[PDB]
């Protein structure tokens, strides 16, 4: 017997149907949330206001366990309850409030500062109404990870990922202050007695370190200043990685040790390696907040003492002048240095230590990346080097596509990084001896026996239990002094990286991610909440998710695009690839040249030799000139051979009698395959006519730059189910060539090219024999550039084939062919 | 006043200016995103997901071109439409800084009235508007109507159409 | 580890675009029958003469490239009933479509090989001159060496044999098509 209560805004609205012994409390408590509720606009775009439904019964659950208190249970309480069972019912078909909140972002006109809102909200109710996370959620990761499916590995950043590292902390405690409030208050209060006991620690922490009341009220919070130094931003930093590991271990109803217990490792970037030991410790919510104690007393007396050995002295205001118009960020200890290889930067950093003496000196501080560097030393020093590196660098805007390669000025980025102190070299080498005598005061000690899962070190990649030598020493050394290897840390076998670490889309996991993109790693970035529109790194939600939606997997190029060996009924054996599989003969193309395949009786000898050849339209001038060569080659090749065409498309006059003659030739039945597009990439409506009109089986495309890769890619989206032959060739290659390498678009682009499984991409120039092809055929030939396999799915012979017996190529010019000695790939741009 | 589609070189400077809140004047066009951002990484790629959701395709390194280089690319495969990202900006300007009886139409209709300006130039002038938001509740109605006015006068002398 | 014999072996490879048990079964198409789903069961799953039969969209007439008759022939539509026998040997398989003839159920196609290499499509015709049911077999050459299209029409004595059908259909006359036009 229940009495139906409406709450709505504007249009939408939600009926609840309140119980009449308890409709007279929830009554005026609708009139109440209608007057703070504000005044209905189109779209409901306004903040402070709801867009759905399910953000409005959110607002009310979040209004009503504001006036609900948690000790004595009053009237409101009873309605929290079920108006609280009524949003799971109608919105949470399962799932977790995360999920909703990611459905919500990708259908709906919400923000993700009002889906923060509706969480906040949920989670506040869900607590005030003596509810906690007891049971285990059947999220579809760690479900994955009970079967053995799937391997998890804990990754914790450190500095240098944002400029206000803080205000993820108080959008931590904004939203699951019902959750870590007791994390945060037990980390303050060990602080403010570690300030107190240790000495001389007053008098760098002037303004104190109490972050309980820099939350409560942002009035009283410290300058920014304050807050970036290392003994404040040190310490703070843990609890932020520490907070989204508890968030993460409630919501899943899990103890710490039973989320630890299915990591299959850690580890931790820099100070981000303190994080990763202590939460290999912890066991259960009793003997956590011991491994938290240990974590911050680490965390915090580096700072302390790392502060007190290379103090950051101001800076003359010309250097920070100059250093922003040129677009390298305020000067500090550490400087990143993206898209130059480590010999490259270790080069420009011997040039810059040359003059300098030894005390002033830099060094490669972090190998983030192949492409992904960051240099440690004082800041005038960094800047020194910082001039050095603008002259090689080149302008924003100036277009190198006609320039050679080699002759190319190298476009690099070089920005200052938002930190205090250099941590990983040799200036702070003096505080070594202190950090290590001081933990043994506060007894801080970490024992291979507590850490039940693989901790990695970050300068070799070892686990940390089967060290020697105390594991506390090791962490100190790996932080203050070695530098830091992540892609050697980081050569783990793992199909998952939760990314606990601070700063999120612009934090460690994303760039784990570029380093580890195809190898079959999927990174989850587990302290924000977002949507990836190109889907190919997680966000919180897939932890918590239950669905299908909650177990992704990245593509394993390796293993997804492998060369295989298939054998027909006759016995004859096949390199299988994606192009191979299509055309049913060998992944080996010979490309349409002028003059070289012109001839109808080298196409129809290659034809009926078993390998894919174009004929080659730039030999003719007329519909009826190319009719006659076409019905040439078919009177020769045998019955159900094919071949395609090679039209260039900076000849319009060819197009214009070339494509007609081919759709006329298809709908008559000629057995043309393809058609190549040589000299350019078709616009998309003109792919999108050859694609639909011509009956063609796929359409090859030669793109000369990345530019025009993309333009390929394009077309594939346009057309997903009709293959497409992206046949990609640098400047080495004879005829009409471009400017560019072989290798270094295909690096850039081979993953873009992957997501489209119609494109079956096809490496040319520069090929000969399988030996020089075969590295590109598994995709060994990438690992030499320091980056994952890259398999191709085909190859194409242009200058090799120019000397076979049926080339029309007069006798003499096939003796100056063979007379060429040529040259090896690094010498062909002279 | 002829009828004439929003340029995307006009779109994308707004788009960039209203995030980095700043003024239309104090971007360049000849400037990439990685420049105006600087440290910001976490601008940078909220910035290149909005140029996402707006125009949809994007070239390879946006943030290394400047913008010139990439509004004249975006401004091939655009016409006139404000999609989903800058209509939800537009959406989100009225409903916190205009008053109340103060909807889309109502401005749309004023703009068509008052100044003579169609659907490619009200598009124009809120864009306008949006970058540089009075930060401030509207409360009074003339007072709207006096930044609308101030807009069109600013839109007029960017696209440098006389009123 | 350099043995041949480790080499997975198929019929004929090729004709897979790059975006992608039952012996005795009887297949019936409706109003909503999905027709991609339709042929895909026809085929089975051996990649052999019926996988190449109902999945191929091309074969050939001596050098050109013709639209498959078979999948034309078996499309689906209201009535259709098409019977697999020995669906997992395919030196035995016989696809029998039967469509509503006058009312009751008769078998009007019979696809089947007829020899290593030939693809034997009989097509039948019940409203004949005599009441008995007139075959045209149309012939087709299997060549698993060509495995891009694998199927092509013998092309000898096409016009010979649709002729003596037709001949069946039209003429109470001994069939003889050696006389003079003239
Ligand atoms: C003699 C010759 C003629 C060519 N003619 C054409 C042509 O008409 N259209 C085209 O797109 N590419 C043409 N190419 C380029 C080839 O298609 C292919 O890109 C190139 O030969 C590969 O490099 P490689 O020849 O060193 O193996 C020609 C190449 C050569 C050597
Ligand atoms: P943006 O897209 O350029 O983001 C890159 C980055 C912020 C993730 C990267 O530059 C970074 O964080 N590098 C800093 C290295 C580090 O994490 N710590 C240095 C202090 S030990």
């Amino acid at each position: 017997s229940t009495r139906p209560l409406t709450l709505s805004h504007g249009s939408l609205e939600h009926v609840l149907l309140v119980p009449t012994a308890s409709f007279f409390i929830a009554s005026q408590l609708q009139e109440q949330f209608n007057k703070i509720l504000p005044e209905p606009t189109e779209g409901f775009a306004a903040d402070d206001e709801p867009t759905t439904p399910a953000e409005l019964v959110g607002k009310f659950l979040g209004y009503v366990s504001s006036l609900v208190e948690p000790s004595k249970v009053g009237q409101f309480d009873q309605v929290l309850n079920l108006c609280l069972t009524e949003f799971e019912n109608c919105y949470l078909e399962g799932n977790d409030i995360h999920a909703l909140a990611a459905k919500l972002l990708q259908e709906n006109d919400t923000t993700l500062v009002k889906t923060k809102e509706l969480i906040k909200n949920y989670i506040t109710a869900r607590i005030m109404a003596k509810r906690p996370f007891d049971k285990k959620s059947n999220s579809a990761l760690f479900r994955a990870v009970g079967e053995g499916n799937a391997q998890l590995v804990a990754i914790f950043g450190g500095q240098g990922n944002t400029d206000d590292y803080f205000e993820e902390l108080r959008d931590l405690y904004q939203t699951y202050h019902v959750l870590v409030g007791d994390l945060i208050k037990f980390s303050a209060e060990t602080l403010s007695e570690l300030i107190r006991t240790t000495l001389d620690a007053e008098k760098v922490f002037t303004q104190g370190l109490n972050i309980l009341e820099w939350l409560e009220n942002p009035s009283n919070t410290p300058d920014k200043d304050y807050l970036l130094s290392i003994p404040i931003s040190c310490p703070l930093i843990g609890v932020i990685q520490l907070a989204h590991y508890v968030v993460t271990a409630k919501l899943l109803g899990f103890t710490p040790g039973e989320l630890r217990s299915y990591l299959k490792g850690a580890t931790g970037h820099s100070q981000g390696l303190v994080t990763a030991v202590a939460i290999a410790e912890t066991d259960s919510w009793e003997s956590f907040f011991v491994s938290v104690r240990k974590a911050i007393t680490v965390l915090f007396f580096i700072g302390v003492r790392c502060y007190e050995a290379y103090p950051n002295t101001s800076l003359p205001p010309s250097i920070l002048e100059d250093s922003l118009e040129n677009n390298e960020g305020v000067p500090s200890p550490m400087l990143s240095i993206s898209n130059l290889t480590q010999e490259q930067v270790q080069d420009y950093v011997n040039k810059t230590n040359s003059h300098l003496p030894a005390g002033k000196q830099v060094e490669i501080s972090l190998v983030n990346g192949a492409k992904n560097l960051v240099v440690s030393g004082p800041p005038q020093s960094l800047y020194g080097l910082n001039l050095t590196l603008r002259k090689a660098k080149a302008p924003s805007g100036l277009d190198q596509s006609r320039i050679p390669f080699s002759e190319r000025k190298l476009k690099f980025s070089n920005r200052f990084l938002p930190v205090a102190s250099p941590f990983h070299s040799h200036l702070l080498v003096p505080a070594s001896d202190l950090i290590n005598k001081d933990l043994v005061k506060n007894n801080v000690s970490f024992n291979a026996k507590d850490i039940q899962i693989p901790v990695y070190d970050t300068f070799d990649g070892s686990d940390l239990r089967v060290l020697s030598g105390s594991i506390s020493e090791r962490i100190v050394d790996c932080i203050i002094r070695l530098p830091v290897k992540w892609e050697t840390t980081t050569q783990f076998k793992a199909t998952h990286i939760l990314d606990f670490g601070p700063g999120g889309a612009s934090g460690l996991g994303v760039l784990t991610h570029r380093n580890k993109d195809g190898t079959g790693v999927r990174v989850i970035v587990a302290g924000t909440l977002d949507i990836n529109p190109d889907d190919d790194y997680g966000f919180k939600q897939e932890i918590f998710d239950v669905t299908s939606n909650g177990l992704k997997k990245n593509p394993n190029w390796l293993e997804e695009y492998h060369p295989k060996l298939i054998k027909n009924k006759s016995g004859k054996i096949f390199v299988e690839t994606k192009f191979s599989k299509l055309i049913g003969r060998p992944p080996l193309l010979v490309p349409g040249m002028t003059p070289c395949t012109v001839s109808p009786d080298f196409v129809a000898a290659t034809t009926n030799a078993g390998y894919t050849i174009e004929l080659a339209g730039g030999g003719y001038f007329s519909a009826a000139g190319m009719t006659a060569a076409i019905d040439s080659v078919v009177s020769q090749i045998e019955k159900g051979s094919t071949f395609g065409i090679n039209l260039i498309y900076v000849n319009p006059f060819m197009l214009q009698w070339g494509i007609p003659l081919i759709k006329e030739l298809r709908s008559k039945g000629y057995p043309i395959q393809f058609l190549t597009i040589g000299a350019g990439v078709p616009s998309l409506e003109v792919a999108s006519e050859y694609i639909e009109t011509l009956g063609l089986k796929y359409l090859g495309l030669k793109p000369g730059s990345i530019d025009a890769i993309s333009q390929v890619i394009n077309i594939a989206k346009a057309h997903p189910n009709f293959p497409i032959a992206l046949q990609w060739t640098g400047g080495r290659g004879g005829g009409h060539h471009s400017f560019e390498d072989a290798h270094t678009p295909m690096l850039q682009m081979y993953s873009k090219i992957r997501r489209h499984p119609n494109i079956m991409l096809i490496f040319g120039s520069g090929f000969g024999s399988a030996d020089d092809t075969y590295p590109y055929l598994t995709g060994e030939w990438s690992t030499k550039f320091d980056y994952p396999p890259m398999p191709f799915d085909g190859f194409l012979f242009g200058s090799r084939v120019m000397i076979a017996k049926e080339v029309k190529t007069s006798p003499d010019a096939k003796k100056c062919i063979a007379a060429c000695t040529g040259v090896p790939d690094d010498k062909w741009e002279q | 006043i002829a009828d004439e589609p929003v340029k995307a070189s006009l779109l994308l400077h707004v788009l960039v200016a209203h995030k980095l809140k700043k003024s239309l004047d104090s971007i360049p066009m000849s400037k990439t995103i990685k420049d105006l951002v600087g440290g910001k990484s976490t601008v940078q790629n909220e910035i290149l997901g909005d140029l996402g959701k707006e125009f949809g395709t994007t070239p390879e390194k946006p943030e290394e071109t400047p913008l010139e280089e990439l509004a004249e690319t975006f401004q091939d495969t655009f016409s006139g439409a404000l999609g989903k990202q800058s209509s939800s900006l537009l959406s989100r300007l009225i409903s916190s800084k205009m008053p109340g009886g103060f909807t889309i139409t109502v401005a749309r209709k004023y703009l068509q009235t008052r100044w003579g300006l169609p659907s490619g130039r009200q598009d124009g002038v809120l864009l306008v508007a949006l970058s540089n938001e009075p930060a401030a509740r509207l409360g009074s109605e003339a007072d709207a109507k006096a930044f609308l006015d101030s807009m069109a006068q600013k839109y007029a002398s960017i696209v440098g159409v006389d009123l | 580890g350099d043995d041949e014999s480790k080499i997975p072996a198929v019929e004929y490879f090729g004709g897979e675009s790059p975006v992608d048990s039952e012996d005795s079964a009887v297949f019936k198409a409706t109003s909503s029958t999905d027709e991609e789903s339709w042929f895909k069961a026809l085929a089975g799953s051996e990649i052999n003469w019926r996988h190449a039969s109902f999945l191929c969209s091309f074969i050939t007439q001596d050098k050109m490239f013709v639209s498959n008759p078979i999948r034309k022939v078996f499309k689906p539509s209201q009535g259709m009933v098409v019977e697999i026998s020995n669906g997992n040997t395919s030196s035995k398989t016989v696809v029998t479509l039967s469509e509503p003839v006058q009312g009751e159920l008769k078998p009007t196609v019979i696809l089947k090989l007829l020899k290593e290499n030939i693809i034997q499509m009989e097509m039948i015709e019940n409203r004949t001159m005599d009441g008995k049911p007139v075959s045209l077999p149309l012939l087709y050459n299997f060549n698993p060496d060509n495995g891009f299209a694998p199927i092509s029409e013998v092309m000898e004595d096409r016009n010979q044999r649709i002729k003596e059908m037709y001949w069946k259909l039209w003429i109470d006359e001994p069939f003889n098509l050696d006389f003079d036009p003239r």
